Parts: C-alpha cells; structure tokens; sequence
C-alpha cells in the first residue's frame, strides 16, 4: 500500500503495534519465498537517493475482535511491521546478531520433511539468547503431497514431530524470564504451507471458518483442530477417542476439515479431473477470472491454492497477534542490552519505552547509498526521540562514561526510513522505532551507540574491526578490461566499510579483509557486479608488521644520489602502550602538538622536549610509528621536511624485511647535512635519503616481524565443547576463558587464534562440533614472534623467505650495509 | 628494428619486460653485425627510457652550458645507475626506480670519438676539447670521454647530432625498486652482459 510520511509518522507513534522481527530460516528452505509473498501483500510503498535494502516495511489491518486476542497493550488496528533483513548463511555471525539484537520477535521457517537443520537450530538459540519470541511456520508442504505422496496422518505426525523438536530448542534455550515460549499450533502459533506455491494457512484460519458451521467460539474450535479430536462423520458426534463403538477407527479433526480440503483440490487438479474441480472449487467459494478459468496442472493448482490460502495473511496473522511489540519485549531486554546499571535513568527508560528520556539510539550496521560515498547509520531508538538537526553524542566502541574516548558530539542531518531501497525524510522517531540517519559514516565506524545523556554507557557492543590481516592480488585476465577492474576496486571498497583496496609499490591491485570469509564473499561481488570481468587472483595471504626490539647498533648513514646531502638517524622501539594508544586515538596526529606532547610525557613517560619535535606519523600519516627531530642547529633543515616526512611515509607502508608495514618504530634525526642551494635538496635527492637511512637504522634495531592475532568467541553445547578445544590445539590456539550460560547447558569459550591458523577454520570447527558451534572472530593483537626473520629456517625466517620470493625479491633479507652509505 | 625477437618490450618498477639475458645478446650480436659498436650506458627514468628506445634520442633543452649539451652516457653502468630514478617526486612523493639503457653508434662515427685526461664541463677544459674535436663547441658529430669529475668516473658526450644516430636497447642490469638511491651491485651485472660490454679505443690526439 502507499503511504504519505504522515500516515507513517502517524502509524509510528503508536508502538504498541509495532512488530520489529526477523525471519530466522535456510536459503534453500524458501526463506527469500517466503518473505516475498509478505512484501507483495503488506508491502509499503511511499506516495532519488537509493540504499542497500537492509529493511522492509509491512503493513496489516485487523479487526475489532482480532485486536482483544492480543494478550498485550494493544491501540487501533493498524500494525507496523519492520521486517528487518538476515544474513545467507551463519558464518556471517557478527552480522547475525547484529539483526537480532534489534529486533523482539522471529519468524522462523522450518522444513516439512527435513524438519529443522542444524543451522536454523544453532541461529535459533542464539536468538533465544537474545530473548526473542519464535513463532513457526513448516514450509515445503508442497513436496510432502506432489513428490512424496503422503497420506493425511503421515503428514499430521510429521508436523508433530517437527513441532516437537523445535520446543526441544525453545524450551532448553529460551530463558525461563520469558514464561512458556513453546509454539502450539492449536494457538495459531505454528503454521503449514509452501512458499513455492504462496500458500500458508494456521489452526486459527480455518477455525474462524468452521466457527459458524459449529456455533462453536473458534477457540474450542481450533482446540479440538488439533491433537486427538475427533468428529465421528457416521454420528456427527465429538469424541476424544480414535474408535466408534465398534471398534473403527476415526479420523481426526486436524486431517478431517484443514488437510482433507487441501489433499482433494492436489489430487482433483493434479489429475485433470475437468469435471471435479469446478464443483470442488464451488464449495470453498474460489472463483476464478477469465485467464484462469483455462489452467492446468501446477499452473491451475498454483492459483487455486492462492486464492485459497493466501501464505502472507497466515504469517501477518502470527507476526501481529503473538509477536511482542517493542513496548512489551523491551521491558525484559533492556537489562541485556544496557552495559550499565540495571535501574539506571536510561535502562529505566529503554524497559519502558519511554520517548520523553535521554535518546538511547542504538546503530546496528552502516549501509551504502547513492549519495556519493556516505555511509547511511542503521538502527533503532530504544528511548528518547531522534529528531532532525538534533545534536547527539556518538559514542564509539571504546568510549567510556568517564574518558571522553571514542566521543563525537556531531548533529543529526537528516533522519530518514528506510523504505527497503530508498529513503523518507522525516522530522523524528519516537523510542520502538527502526530507522536510519544521515551524516555519521565518519563518527561510526560500523556499530556504536548514540546518548544525549552525559551519564549513559554504551549499549551491549558488537566487537568489529577493521584491520585487513588478510589479503589478495587481484589482475585482470584480459588486459583491455583493466578499466572495468580500476573502477571495479573503486565500487567495491564503497559498498564496505570494512573493505580496503590500495595500490603496493609494485603497482598491484590488493583486496584486504577482516578475516577468511569476508574476503572471500568481495572477490566474489568484484568479479560479478562491480567488475563482473574474469579475474586473475593470488592464494589469500596473511598481514604481517615489521618492526624493531632495541635501538640501532650504531648511527644509520645515508647520502643522497649527489652526494651532497646526508641523514644521520637511528632506530628504536616504541611501547606497545604508545603503539595501543596512537591507534586509538589517544595520541593523534592531527591534534595540537603541545597537548599532545604533554600526553605522551605525563601518561607515557616520554620526554616533553622529543614529544613536541615530533615531524609525523606513519604509514598514513597516523601510523603508530614516528619520526622524530633530534637535530642541533642545522641550516635549512625545515626545507626538507616535506620530503622527510614524505619518505617515512613509504618507508612504514613497506619495510625493509619482506615489504610489510612497520609497527611500534621510533625514527630520531641526529644529524644532517646539506647543500647550500635547494636546487640539491628536492624530493629526488632527500626522499631516496631518508627512506635508505630509516631502513639502514631499521635492520639494525635488532628486526622482528609480528603476526596478527584473533579473538573468538565460539557458542556451543556442552557436548560438542570438546570439538572446540580439539581444533585449537592444531593452530596454536591459547584458551582465554570458559564460561557456562547459566540455566541452558550453552558454553562460550574465548580463545586466541592466529590469522594465519584460522584459514578452513569454521570448516573445521563445524566438523568437530557436528554443526553446533558458532564461531565469532575479530582482530585482537600483534604478536611478535621470537626466531629471527633474517634465519630462513627460523619460523620468522620461513614466513619472510617464502614472502620474499613470491614478491620476486631477492631471497635474502638485504644487510644495513645496502641502505648505509657506501663507504 | 634492434631489440630481438620476443615479446612487446616495456619498462615497468617490477624491471624491463620482456627482456632476459638472451634476448639482449641476439640484439647485441644483430647489432654488431649491421655496423654498430657499443659505447656505453645511460640510466634515467621508465616515460625516458621509453621515448629513448622507440622514439630514439632526440635533442632537448639541459641545465648547462651550451657548449656542453648532448646526450650524457658513461662506459661504467655504475655511474650511470645513479641517474636511473625519477629527479623529481609525484604528487604523493614517490620516488620510483628507473631503467639503464645501452647505447650504440655507427661505427662510422667512430673517427669522432675521443679522450681526456681532464674534468668535463668545466670552462677548463673547453680549450683541450675543442683541440681534440677539431672545432669550437658544443659537440656535433663526434664524442668526448674524460672524468666526470675531479678523480671521479669516466662520461662520455655524444654531440646530439651523433647521438641522434644512435640506437638504444634495454639493458639486462636491473634497478632495484626496494633500494632507490642505492649503489649498483657488481654482482647484479650479468656476466654474460659484461662479456659484450667492452669499450672501443678513443683518440687521445686530433684528427
Ligand atoms: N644520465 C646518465 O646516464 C649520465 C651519465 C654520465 C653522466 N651524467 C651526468 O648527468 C648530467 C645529465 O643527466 P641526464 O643526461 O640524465 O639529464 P639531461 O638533462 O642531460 O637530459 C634530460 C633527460 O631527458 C631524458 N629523455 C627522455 N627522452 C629523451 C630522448 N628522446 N632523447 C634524449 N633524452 C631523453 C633523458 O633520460 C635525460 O635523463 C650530465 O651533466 C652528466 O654530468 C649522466
């Protein structure tokens, strides 16, 4: 239907009908099926700027009677539904959880015949974790009839058996704060049909239906629909027995007036009995138009079983009646998602909903848009209200009550819906709401909570990060499409923010990621959207650091090609502490270099006077590496920082022991001369100079290289926990912790893993724990490996060697003597 | 064309393409083989090296006196390594390696070529040059060989009409683009190019 802002701000402020949920179910199981008959049917279309579809909106209409079914806070019959987008598969967990912690209730579609899988079960219990709301719905009937050819009671055990297994989840996993959350389909709580076709129907349905024939309140009515109730047909007598007096059996309800229908029209139509199905279609009154009147076959039993049973007002029926509405699911989610005090004035305020407290904006994931290269924030407000021009504090992941880390206090440009792929201006969002918001791309990284209260920690944090430790060459395999590859490396580092494409020296084309997956997903998007061109790419390698463990052995020397000017410097390591805070932010580039310097002395133990001659940062400009001025009256000196400055930047981007980045190396100028006449003293003498010097003082710092670390945090049963611990001691794995859920037997094991170890990893974790397991990784730490890298046997060395030959570099490491001056 | 038989030749960071070892002694031996010598090499940058080899050496303004301009090459690839990099950075500031190339003449042209003992481009040795050539500058048709400097390296200056007449191929001694701005590693020269890399015998007297 086509709505007017106002009819959408207007359907907003009243949250006790709104339904934030998500649809919990398998690719191959319908799961885009489903969700499309919901979007051709409630579906809101508004009466330019274009997103990545992250949300839909449905609309449903009920009536008075329907509405006094709802056992909670209920105003009106209209119904907001935000119908908020999954992930495709589980391995994307990070993002998994990110719907999830938004939403309050899921529709989760199962199998008939293959009942639940182990992924819907794994996601289903992390849910439940998340303490949301499941309401069922068995698809892929359609198989069970025309493949299958069961027969009515076949079908019904094998609904309760399905039933049964899904409560075996719930009733473990869902938390006892939530009361009996089990689904019974005699309480319209679990519904049957195919996606395939658009087909679903609920006990409820067809109970409304019957409800006149009986005089009977469809509550007993669908009570009796279900389970062991049967209608003697011979009688016309209700029984709870499955025999007459005679000792015959009887069928039961379920299979006498809901799947007895459905079977004759399968077989009527899928016969081709002509003269059947016109009576047979009579009766269950579905008239057929003009075009339709022809059909045959699945063509003819496609439409009947549309016009029949409409699959989206089955769903739209479960989502409005027994999913929890913000109001009601936030008043026993708030105290997970609050990393604060439990009765603190805006914890209070998210139990309650309440639009007139501190905003609590919570900002789940970034999405593209056409608006040049913005990011679009994505969230929902779980109190206050946010409005347009409205100044917000945006609080980072680190960010802390007490430090002002991690803080940007910026102002809300405009705050937008987000109509599935475009976008609606509006003036506020009262708390309950999903939403989107314009203008904090560069605030936000990805996650982050937004607060105007001076006193309000950050909301539970999905741990993110962007650090590439992994990465590819991309080259195209026919050289006239390089053009299409150029801009293709261009649109895809946009549609990610976690996405890096730069150039090496060498000129190569690199694509970095977040981890094995995540790669492997954008080489795919790149070679069949973005560039859509056949590519050319290298095995996935690992990121390594270089960098130094004592000063240099002596003064690193180096003269430029002219022979006029000269470098004097040395090298030595700098404090993981300093190295930690330069990344994050604490001690910044681009901030005032007295204050800054007053940091590193007070805080880091760092002489004021090295502090403030500071020249720059690297790589980057902002690296956690730096030069530093430690010259005694050299003339001209400041004509040659640019070029300085500009060398170092090279030099820390690709160092000297296999042309990866530096880390934690400290570069102090003792001396310089140089000639006279800046006609000597450009770029092209002194860049070379300083790079060959850094390098010079490098290799003689005493070399390490350092690996990347990971942080997983693996959800698991019990019983499968031993598959986890089984698999870390192959790949170097260290056990940071083992913690137990509380009531259900669900374990969360942390654990340090090396990048470079982590390859196949979810594969084999999957193996060893029979599916069970769900595995969370994200950058943690460099660690510096012991052996020596300029030791081809070493493990340093063998990482180092390797590299170097598949870069084409001379094999071994190049001696201090190559970059210091020829003498 | 001189460059052998193979592929599309191109100067890249990554070294010249399509230009092994081999490659370079068939060009060599086509070369002497038409009524070439070789007389030295001349390193610069990879846009240079290009036009120099498949434009050929053209004249062109240089910071220096007039009567010294010509084409600037030197029988030692060491010294003229050093000139194989970019002079000036990009916009970033990049500094990239560049290309040494080898140079040939007619041996026709040989009668022009000559040697001093004295330092080049230096109005103090114009006179002595001038007394071997046969003629004022700047150089023509004919060559000059002498110390770069005080106790340096040898050059030689190719008067742009002679080194207009040149022919230029790639050389199989690479530039190291992880040690822009070092020095020329005697043991990266292939002994196969030193082997065809001799000098012929200049003139220490007029004509
Ligand atoms: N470059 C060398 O190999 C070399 C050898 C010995 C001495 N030198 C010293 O270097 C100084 C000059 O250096 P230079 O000769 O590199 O700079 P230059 O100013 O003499 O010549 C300018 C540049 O133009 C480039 N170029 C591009 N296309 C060209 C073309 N078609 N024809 C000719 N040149 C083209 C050359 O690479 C050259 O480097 C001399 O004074 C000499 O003392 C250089």
């Amino acid at each position: 239907v086509a709505f007017t802002v106002d009819q959408m701000r207007s359907l907003m402020d009243k949250v006790t009908n709104v339904r934030n949920m998500s649809v919990i179910a398998h690719v191959d199981h319908g799961k885009s099926t489903l969700t499309d008959s919901l979007v051709q049917r409630a579906g809101i279309i508004s009466a330019g700027i274009t997103i990545k579809s992250t949300a839909i909106s449905l609309y449903s209409e009920m009536s008075d009677e329907d509405v006094k079914e709802i056992k909670q806070k209920t105003d009106g019959n209209s119904f907001l539904i935000n119908l908020i987008d999954s992930p495709g598969h589980v391995d994307f967990s990070s993002e998994v959880t990110a719907a999830l912690r938004v939403t309050d209730g899921a529709l989760v579609v199962v199998d008939t015949i293959e009942g639940v899988c182990v992924q819907t079960e794994t996601v289903l219990r992390q849910a439940l974790g998340e303490r949301i709301k499941p309401v069922v719905v068995i698809n892929k009937v359609d198989r069970a009839l025309l493949e299958l050819q069961v027969s009515k009671e076949d079908l019904y055990q094998t609904f309760a058996r399905t039933v049964e297994s899904v409560n075996v989840i719930v009733s473990t996993y869902a938390d006892e704060v939530l009361g009996d959350v089990q689904v019974y389909p005699a309480r319209g709580t679990v519904a049957f049909g195919s996606g395939l076709h658009g087909w679903a129907f609920t006990i409820r349905q067809f109970a409304t239906r019957y409800a006149k024939k009986f005089g009977v309140d469809k509550a007993k009515m669908m009570d009796r629909l279900w389970g062991d109730s049967f209608f003697n047909p011979k009688t016309k007598k209700w029984t709870n027995k499955d025999t007459d007096a005679e000792g015959k059996p009887l069928e039961r309800a379920f299979n006498m007036f809901i799947l007895d229908p459905i079977f004759r029209l399968f077989t009527a139509i899928m016969n081709f009995k002509k003269d059947e199905i016109p009576v047979l279609l009579e009766k269950l009154e579905i008239v057929l138009k003009g075009d339709e009147k022809d059909l045959e076959g699945k063509a003819l039993l496609k439409v009947v079983m549309r016009k029949f049973l409409p699959a989206a007002d089955a769903l739209l029926e479960m989502i409005v009646l027994h999913l929890p509405s913000p109001v009601t699911a936030q008043a026993y989610r708030a105290e997970q998602l609050y990393e604060g005090p439990a009765d603190d004035a805006n914890c209070i305020a998210i139990k309650n909903c309440d639009p007139k407290a501190d905003l609590m904006l919570y900002v789940s994931k970034m999405v593209p848009t056409s608006d040049k290269g913005r990011f679009y924030a994505f969230g929902r407000v779980f109190a206050g209200t946010v409005k347009s021009g409205q100044k917000v504090r945006i609080q980072g992941p680190n960010y802390v009550p007490g430090k002002k880390d991690d803080l940007f206090i910026k102002a809300i440009q405009r705050v937008v819906l987000m109509m599935g792929r475009f976008v609606e201006p509006i003036d506020d969002c009262p708390a309950g709401n999903i939403i989107g918001l314009v203008g904090i791309d560069q605030f936000l990284l990805k996650t982050g909570t937004l607060t105007t209260s001076e006193t309000a920690h950050n909301m539970k944090v999905m741990k993110f990060s962007v650090s590439p430790v992994v990465q590819v060459a991309v080259e195209v395999k026919n050289a006239n499409d390089l053009p299409k590859l150029v801009e293709g490396l261009k649109r895809l580092s946009k549609s990610d923010p976690c996405v890096l494409t730069y150039m090496s020296e060498s000129g190569e084309h690199i694509v970095a990621g977040t981890g094995e997956l995540h790669l492997e997903i954008c080489l795919q998007d790149l070679e069949h959207d973005h560039a859509g061109v056949p590519l050319k790419i290298s095995p996935p390698v690992v990121a390594y650091r270089e960098t130094v463990e004592s000063e240099s052995s002596q003064t690193a020397l180096s003269k430029s090609p002219n022979k006029h000017n000269r470098i004097y410097l040395k090298a030595e390591p700098i404090d993981e502490e300093v190295s930690l805070a330069i990344e994050n932010g604490i001690i910044n580039p681009r901030d005032d270099f007295k204050a800054r310097a007053r940091i590193m002395a007070d805080d880091y133990g760092w002489d004021v006077t090295d502090a403030r001659k500071i020249w720059c940062f690297g790589p980057d400009g902002n690296g956690p590496n730096l030069v530093i001025d430690q010259t005694k009256a050299v003339q001209y000196l400041h004509e040659i920082k640019d070029s300085v400055v500009a060398a170092f930047q090279w030099a820390t981007k690709e160092g000297p022991i296999f042309g990866e980045e530096m880390r934690s190396v400290r570069v102090n100028i003792l001396d310089v001369t140089l000639h006279a006449d800046a006609i000597h003293r450009g770029g092209g003498q002194i860049i070379p100079t300083m790079r060959r010097a850094t390098y010079a003082g490098f290799l003689l710092a005493d070399p390490k290289i350092q690996e990347p670390v990971f942080l997983v945090e693996i959800q698991c049963p019990e019983q499968a926990v031993g598959g986890i611990y089984s698999v870390l001691n192959k790949k170097r794995g260290q056990v940071v912790s083992e913690e137990q859920r509380p009531g259900t037997p669900l374990f969360t094991v942390k654990a340090y893993l090396p990048v470079n170890e982590s390859f196949g990893f979810t594969g084999e974790l999957r193996q060893a724990t029979g599916g069970q397991a769900f595995p969370q990784m994200v950058f943690d730490h460099w660690s510096t490996l012991g052996s020596d890298p300029l030791d081809p046997t070493s493990k340093a060395g063998e990482i180092v060697l390797a590299a170097r030959k598949r870069h084409g570099m001379k094999e071994e490491v190049p001696g201090w003597q190559e970059y210091y001056d020829k003498l | 064309a001189f460059l052998g038989d193979g592929g599309d030749v191109s100067f890249s960071t990554r070294g010249t393409q399509n230009w092994t070892v081999e490659r370079l002694l068939q060009a060599h031996r086509q070369l002497e083989e038409r009524g070439y010598v070789f007389v030295g090499y001349h390193g610069t940058f990879l846009e240079a090296a290009q036009s120099i080899v498949f434009g050929g050496v053209r004249a062109r303004s240089q910071d220096l006196d007039a009567i010294w301009r010509g084409f600037y090459i030197a029988g030692d690839p060491a010294l003229a390594y050093g000139y194989a990099q970019d002079q000036e950075p990009d916009a970033r500031g990049r500094i990239r390696n560049g290309a040494l190339l080898r140079v040939y003449v007619p041996r026709s042209s040989l009668p022009g070529f000559y040697r001093t003992s004295l330092t080049l481009a230096a109005p103090e040795a114009a006179g002595e040059v001038e007394r071997l050539i046969g003629h004022p500058l700047p150089l023509r048709l004919d060559a000059i060989t002498g110390p770069e400097e005080e106790g340096g390296r040898l050059e030689t200056i190719l008067g742009w009409p002679l080194a207009e007449r040149t022919v230029v191929i790639p050389s199989a001694i690479p530039t190291d683009p992880r040690n822009v701005g070092g020095d020329l590693d005697p043991s990266s020269i292939p002994d196969k190019e030193q082997a065809i890399s001799a000098l012929p015998d200049y003139a220490s007297q007029p004509g």
